[PDB]
């Protein structure tokens, strides 16, 4: 309460949300690449090198955010994982 | 085969997609405030670890956040600007939409 910074209910299941989240977006991705290929056509066919530039470019941020998100839920998740169960015993250490 | 870029088909996709870059975003935006905790908890290695990967993973957020709307809008410049224009009978129940 003193300090809304972090509430140890709150970063207990930050990480819980952390991997939820970062599942949304595994999924999501792959929910919106659909419509890439769909809305292609937005960007004048799916044959042309604009709605290419447009593929890359959402499988670029993409990959970044979605690896991102791994390697974040990889040191997170282990907050209620790991870095609860107790110090050494953390991803850094155990496989 | 319905159609290929006619504004129903787009409309129909864009519709689609604009939930999918919402809730994108929305998840994004959730690890981005959620992740604020755990940087703001961690004792060397996950400390570091998860605060950079916050990092890279910030930094790519907006990148996303980005192509999220230029995409999202580039539905927008196809020529989608009509698709829901069924307010015909909006008008109708306004009418009676009140006391």
């Amino acid at each position: 309460m003193t300090e809304q910074q972090w509430n140890f209910a709150g970063i207990e299941a930050a990480a819980s949300a952390i991997q939820g989240n970062v599942t949304s977006i595994h999924s999501l991705l792959d929910e919106g690449k659909q419509s890439l290929t769909k809305l292609a056509a937005a960007w004048g066919g799916s044959g042309s090198e604009a709605y290419q530039g447009v593929q890359q470019k959402w499988d670029a941020t993409a990959t970044e955010l979605n690896n991102a998100l791994q390697n974040l839920a990889r040191t997170i998740s282990e907050a209620g994982q790991a870095m609860a169960s107790t110090e050494g015993n953390v991803t850094g250490m155990f496989a | 085969a319905e159609m290929k870029t006619d504004a129903a088909t787009l409309a129909q996709e864009a519709g689609n997609f604009e939930r999918i870059s919402g809730d994108l975003k929305t998840q994004i935006d959730q690890v981005e405030s959620t992740a604020g905790s755990l940087q703001g908890q961690w004792r060397g290695a996950a400390g570091t670890a998860a605060q950079a990967a916050v990092v890279r993973f910030q930094e790519a957020a907006n990148k996303q956040k980005q192509e999220l709307d230029e995409i999202s809008t580039n539905i927008r410049q196809a020529g989608v600007q009509y698709s829901r224009a069924d307010e015909e009978q909006q008008q109708a129940l306004s009418s009676q939409m009140g006391f």
